[PDB]
RNA sequence: ACAGGUUUGGUCCUGGCCUUUCUAUUAAUUCUUAAUAAAAUUACACAUGCAAGUAUCCGCGCCCCGGUGAGAAUGCCCU
RNA sequence: CACGGGAAACAGCAGUGAUAAAAAUUAAGCCAUGAACGAAAGUUUGACUAAGUUAUAUUAAUUAGAGUUGGUAAAUCUCG
């Protein structure tokens, strides 16, 4: 690829992007699909974040961690 | 190596041989090369149908959702694949392209019956 | 290896086979022994035989010897808490010292087996990549799949050259 | 609804632990609310908490 | 060769017994080379078209020998008795082509049970076998499925309100494309 | 080489000679036959009821070559070479 | 409470019937050989080593699980009609996570028809092999399990190998595991070859199959011609446990039959050939009593 | 990282301070910045051309 | 290394040198067709073309990928 | 090092001088992956995909030429 200080081409100079032809119906239906979908996936992601919260805290300050600590200290003494 | 910025991303690394592609589903930094270094390999995707007419996808779901649970972004074909599995909702573009395909089939059907005449 | 009195103890195998694994509390072990007397004997043998074994499996633990300071042989273990274990070894045999120490601060065979079990789940059978980390590289090498084209050249249709030469015409 | 496979996973999972409730697993969309793209973003730098 | 379809016959023949005795086929053959240690792979192939090259292999000097999966008396010689491993080509002195041919043949014969090898004792793949878990055993089908409806409402194509379509027609105006109606339900073939 | 060879082969100690001088059962363990204790030689005459003293660490002369072999420090390109039959 | 393979009674009867032959249990194997090791033992230590080898041979003798046939998996997780003509082939999604038991993994299939369904049994196992390979298993089913090849291997009396091959290749509840085990038992029955499986870990398999198919004939004849009648009576006993209500079991309850007389009871009431059994029992009894 | 012979690069700091200063001092008024040519649809400052859909 | 050649009129010892194996470049001589892999003299100088844009304006990107091994005993492993 | 100063930069893809025993296309596409931007259809990408070139190496067959013949070390006859 090119660099920040690499000058743009002479042919690409007078050109800017040309947007596609919009089919209004399908486009609208689509926008709805994406909003719904992204909403769903967002809920799922938050579900998973909660999961990670749980697993982390339980593997840290949870029951058998404390059991391990106490038991090991005990055996030690 | 140290970068400026960029994100954790689950994508397709292209392993493979000329005309015979294969994909390692991968938990990677965004700014490192495609086939290059990765945080963890998640699964694998074989694009070519085998002896039984099957494209094999293996997904480590526990780690997948661990990483999405850590805020990892999915690539569009990763999305398409997870949705095809039913782990995710069908991506809107799957459905849209399905429709476009149906309309192409319809107009080719009509064009066939018009040319036959 | 030829030179030395008990050359077997300079063998990788002998070093590997000595079993004592300290707890993570243990930082320093100090051996204090004598070069004379009948009683100190076992202690000497310990320094001569098992000290190498020990140190091999506990690479991060500092071990230090002191000769003819105290009239009696003993060990001292320095823990991370500041706790000091003093183990008197006197008429004790070499083996007795080892078993006693393994008793005090060891790791139960349960502990070690769980640890190695966690290390063996690190390499996952289903992955793909370098022979170093993985059982397989391509999926070309999995039985039912499509073969590496560098073994079994592909049918003309699956070739991108044929597809391009078709779309052209 | 949960996506079909994820749904089936949840079902089997609570079936494993002796939970007999056939009550349908449901995805709660309350916090999944997102503003449309027209919504202006704040230019003010975030205070880290 | 007359045998062909019945290769094993030649190994039971009196001319074979006369020629090779009870020793293997390769036992008397010696490889000519430049030094004390032989080249680490044998000559590639000893017969090119009509030309048989120099001093030919054990197998390819005698044409009546046939390499199949079938004759196990021949293939036996190229497998170790005690270690049940195939010899490398330098050991025997067979040409590379025929060594590969032999490896494949021995493979097919071990797959047809015609040749003995080690089948190890393995445990069952599973610790506890229960078809109980919901992965293997049928699930209680979703309320969406029992009805026959798309899993999500928006899987199905819904016609948009006309005011929204006109608003879009006002936004993208002149860049516009022919509006599309409902998708055909099922897709026909050619 | 041949004098030394024949001397060394002549000095061989049979399992039977060993069995007889130690007065014990010499028992062979095949790796392929597992833990199964094949008894090779038995001490004709009176067997011992006394077990052999167990040496935790044996004192034997070791050849640095065999040790280097066992631990995979022999990388010689000449050693693994494929040769013709015996 | 119908008697099962793993019942301590059935297990002890079949462990007894199998027998320990330390020479056939531990046999020279065709693996790469290393030079043997030698140690000097007392009579005591030799006895100890022998007993340890015996326990190891017990572990070696542990029986392959017999299960009835599994029920075909048909479940559809969803149907999307929108995906109908988009793909020519099927997508197979295997959950691979190292903690999950292989009965509990999720193997799903998207078809070209659009239906998201659970994978069948064969596809499921094949996929587990692909992603979790364990040695002895070809992903494609081996040519050797065709009838021709199996017949050839029977002619060479390799039956133990056939059974080990099937054990590693297929699954104890599968269709072909059972098909092949039963076909093999059928041939060792037809040929009177039972002693091949004698000290094998595979003996109680044909034992249980022959008790449940009600042919005890050739195995009793065999057991008594081997001059083992403790095993023949343990076998009739097993027949009585697995057929509690039947004329022989009831008549053995009635007559208060001792072992030899229990075999006579079974010879009379049920067994398809009583002539061979009574003649062989005659011969064994008379010859053994006169010789010893 | 730390190697005992490591050289003290001074000009790094100098270039840092100097660039920050010439950034604050020459910091453009947004008057000239967002200034636009309406015929060519081209910013003079950035040399950037505007999107078609925004014309 | 399973070793071999070579000191002397000759033997034994000590001791180098070389041979036999494998890989890569180049060169010479020869060369039919495919497939795959790999492509390497140069941190010397570089004509020409192309390699970074997207987006309703702001913005977000623009040695990230790709290149190379010049430099530094630089460093690996681990906090 | 880069404020400054020499000075006007391919150690991006192709190329070219020079130099060296050392010699790939001044080529086609974003269809697939990846990356950037976009709410999105999508656009861009000499990354890359598919091709071009070359006995450098494997493999397959259609393809026969090279070296050697005192010893080590397989193999020789007649002339000069
Ligand atoms: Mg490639
Ligand atoms: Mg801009
Ligand atoms: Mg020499
Ligand atoms: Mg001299
Ligand atoms: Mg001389
Ligand atoms: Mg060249
Ligand atoms: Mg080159
Ligand atoms: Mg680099
Ligand atoms: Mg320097
Ligand atoms: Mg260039
Ligand atoms: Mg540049
Ligand atoms: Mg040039
Ligand atoms: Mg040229
Ligand atoms: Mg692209
Ligand atoms: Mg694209
Ligand atoms: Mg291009
Ligand atoms: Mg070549
Ligand atoms: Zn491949
Ligand atoms: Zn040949």
């Amino acid at each position: 690829r090119k660099t920040r200080h690499d000058p743009p081409a002479k042919s690409k100079a007078g050109r800017v992007a040309t947007p596609p032809a919009v089919d209004p119906t399908e486009f609208f239906v689509l926008t709805e699909r994406y909003r719904q979908y992204r909403q769903t996936v967002r809920a799922l992601r938050l579900e998973f974040m909660s999961e990670v919260r749980k697993k982390l805290h339980e593997a840290r300050a949870g029951v058998q961690a404390e059991r391990k600590a106490q038991e090991d200290a005990a055996e030690h003494r | 190596r140290a970068y400026r910025g960029g994100h954790l991303t689950i994508r397709l690394a292209l392993g493979g041989c000329t005309n015979r592609p294969f994909y390692r589903i991968v938990a990677a930094h965004s700014k490192c090369p495609r086939d290059g270094r990765f945080v963890e390999q998640l699964g694998s995707y074989d694009p070519l149908p085998n002896s039984h007419g099957e494209k094999l996808v293996a997904l480590n779901f526990d780690r997948i959702r661990h990483w999405i649970g850590c805020g990892a972004h999915l690539s569009k074909p990763v999305e398409k694949l997870l949705g095809l599995s039913g782990f995710y909702p069908l991506h809107p573009m799957m459905i849209t392209n399905a429709e476009r395909l149906r309309r192409k089939r319809a107009r080719e059907v009509l064009l066939a019956s018009q040319k036959t005449d | 290896p030829m030179k030395g009195r008990f050359p077997i103890r300079r063998t990788l195998q002998y070093l590997g086979q000595g079993d004592v694994v300290f707890k993570d509390s243990v930082k320093v072990m100090t051996v204090n022994y004598n070069t004379h007397g009948e009683l100190g004997e076992g202690a000497r043998k310990f320094v001569f035989f098992n000290i190498p074994q020990i140190q091999y499996k506990n690479p991060w633990v500092q071990i230090t010897m002191f000769k003819n300071m105290t009239p009696s042989p003993f060990l001292r273990f320095y823990l991370d808490s500041g706790e000091q274990v003093l183990v008197d070894v006197e008429s004790k045999s070499n083996k007795e010292i080892v078993e006693h120490i393994r008793k005090i601060l060891g790791k139960n065979e349960e502990t070690l087996e769980k640890e190695e079990q966690e290390k063996k789940q690190l390499s996952h059978p289903a992955h793909f990549g370098p022979r170093k980390y993985c059982l397989r590289e391509c999926m070309c090498e999995v039985e039912g799949q499509v073969p590496c084209p560098g073994l079994v050249p592909l049918p003309k249709e699956m070739t991108g050259k044929y597809k391009a030469a078709l779309k052209a015409t | 609804p949960y996506p079909p496979l994820l749904r089936a996973m949840i079902l089997a999972q609570r079936q494993k632990y002796g939970d007999t409730s056939t009550e349908e697993p449901m995805l709660n969309l309350e916090r999944a609310r997102i503003d449309p793209w027209d919504y202006p973003a704040k230019l003010e730098a975030k205070t880290k908490t | 060769s007359p045998y062909k379809d019945e290769p094993w016959k030649y190994l039971d023949s009196e001319e074979y017994q006369n020629r090779y005795g009870s020793r293997p086929v390769w036992a008397d053959y010696r490889r000519n080379h430049k030094g004390g240690i032989p080249p680490q792979r044998t000559r590639k192939m000893c017969i090119r078209g009509n030309k048989v090259a120099g001093n030919p292999c054990p197998i390819c000097r005698d044409q009546k020998l046939h390499v199949d999966f079938r004759n196990v008396k021949l293939l036996e010689q190229f497998v170790c008795a005690h270690t049940g491993i195939i010899f490398h080509a330098p050991y025997t002195g067979v040409c590379m082509k025929q060594h590969k041919k032999l490896t494949q043949a021995i493979q097919k014969a071990r797959d047809h049970g015609l040749l003995r090898y080690h089948i190890p004792q393995v445990e069952p793949r599973d610790l506890d076998f229960s078809t109980t878990h919901g992965a293997v055993s049928s699930t209680p089908p979703a309320p969406t499925l029992v009805s026959g409806d798309p899993w999500y409402p928006w899987y199905s194509w819904k016609q948009p309100p006309e005011r929204e379509l006109s608003r879009l027609r006002r936004l993208y105006q002149g860049r516009l494309r022919e509006e599309s109606g409902p998708p055909p339900e099922l897709m026909p073939e050619v | 080489l041949t004098r030394g060879l024949f001397l060394g082969l002549s000095r061989q100690e049979t399992h039977q000679q060993l069995a007889d001088k130690k007065s014990l059962h010499v028992v062979e363990f095949r790796e392929e036959c597992g833990p199964l204790p094949i008894v090779v030689a038995s001490p004709q005459g009176a067997l011992r009821k006394d077990p052999e003293p167990e040496d935790e660490v044996p004192d034997i002369t070791l050849d640095w070559e065999d040790v280097k072999a066992a631990q995979g420090m022999k990388r010689s390109v000449w050693s693994g070479l494929k040769r013709a039959a015996t | 409470r119908k008697p099962t393979f793993m019942d301590e009674e059935v297990q002890n009867i079949l462990i007894k019937m199998t027998g320990l032959d330390l020479q056939k249990i531990f046999k020279p194997a065709l693996q790469e050989l290393k030079p043997p090791t030698y140690k000097l033992m007392t009579q005591a230590q030799l006895e100890e080593a022998t007993k340890q080898a015996v326990e190891a041979a017990k572990v070696r003798l542990k029986m392959p699980p017999v299960l009835e046939e599994r029920a075909p998996i048909n479940d559809v997780l969803a149907e999307d009609k929108i995906l109908e003509g988009t793909e020519t082939a099927k997508y197979v999604f295997t959950d691979i996570s190292y903690s999950i038991p292989h009965r509990e993994r999720f193997i799903v299939v998207r078809e070209p028809s659009g239906t998201l369904r659970k994978a069948s049994w064969e596809e499921r196992d094949r996929m587990i092999q692909v992603y979790f390979p364990r040695e002895g298993r070809r992903i494609l089913t081996p040519v050797i399990f065709k009838e021709e090849n199996l017949q050839t291997m029977y002619s060479q009396d390799q039956h133990v190998d056939v059974l080990n091959l099937c054990v590693a290749q297929f699954e104890p509840d599968s269709a072909e595991y059972i098909k092949i085990h039963h076909h093999t038992y059928e041939d060792i029955d037809k040929c009177g070859k039972y002693d091949l499986l004698r000290s094998t870990r595979h003996f109680g398999g044909m034992a249980w199959y022959f008790v449940n198919k009600k042919k005890i004939d050739g195995l009793l004849i065999d057991q008594i011609q081997r001059d083992l009648v403790s095993d023949a009576t343990s076998l009739v006993h097993l027949y009585h446990i697995l057929h509690p209500d039947g004329q022989s079991a009831q008549e053995a309850k009635k007559q208060g039959a001792e072992g030899l007389h229990l075999i006579k009871v079974f010879a009379k009431t049920e067994a398809q050939k009583g002539a061979y059994i009574e003649l062989t029992l005659q011969a064994y009894q008379e010859a053994f009593i006169t010789h010893s | 990282m730390a190697r005992k012979k490591v050289r003290p690069r001074l000009i790094a700091e100098l270039a840092r301070r100097v660039r920050a200063l010439r950034e604050q001092r020459e910091r453009p008024r947004d008057s000239q910045r967002y200034a636009l040519d309406y015929e060519t649809m081209m910013r003079p400052h950035s040399g950037n051309r505007l999107p078609m859909r925004a014309w």
